[PDB]
């Protein structure tokens, strides 16, 4: 054929789909924005958490004495008295 | 705290210091029972019982 009637259709395949487009442009606000409230509320969260020492890692004493309040040197006196009977 | 006494038997204060950790391992606001943290603070250095001694002194002293 001719140039332009090849051109014509070249620069229509070279161009996008508008619709397409416009479906990720309003998806792309509303994702962004759900995920801006997301990061906001993250900000949120205060240094120390409310429970802190209620944490399982933040006490390992209370399930360690137990198991050493035999030892010598950390008992009641009235321990070894009448531990004979 | 570390409940080894110095004579070898045990920490005076370790068992207030265990009640007080108890309560504060299952409670989640420190308010609740600050009492057992007081207990324990004073058992350390018989803060209360020293002003109460104090107190009495001065009711003999102002007799003057």
């Amino acid at each position: 054929g001719f140039i332009m009637e090849f051109a014509e259709n070249l620069v229509l395949r070279l161009m996008e789909n508008p619709e397409e487009r416009d479906r990720k442009a309003r998806e792309h606000i509303y994702e962004m924005h759900e995920r801006c409230k997301k990061i906001k509320e993250m900000w949120a969260l205060p240094i120390r958490p409310y429970g802190f020492w209620t944490f399982e890692r933040h006490n390992a004493q209370l399930r360690w004495d137990p198991q050493i309040s035999q030892v010598a040197g950390r008992r009641d006196p009235y321990d070894d008295l009448l531990e004979d009977n | 705290a570390s409940g080894w006494g110095i004579t070898g038997n045990k920490g005076r204060c370790y068992d207030f210091w265990m009640d007080f950790s108890e309560c504060m391992s299952h409670c989640r606001e420190p308010k609740d029972c600050t009492l057992l943290r007081e207990d324990y603070l004073e058992c350390l250095h018989h803060s209360k019982e020293f002003q109460r001694r104090n107190r009495i002194y001065k009711e003999e002293q102002r007799k003057l």
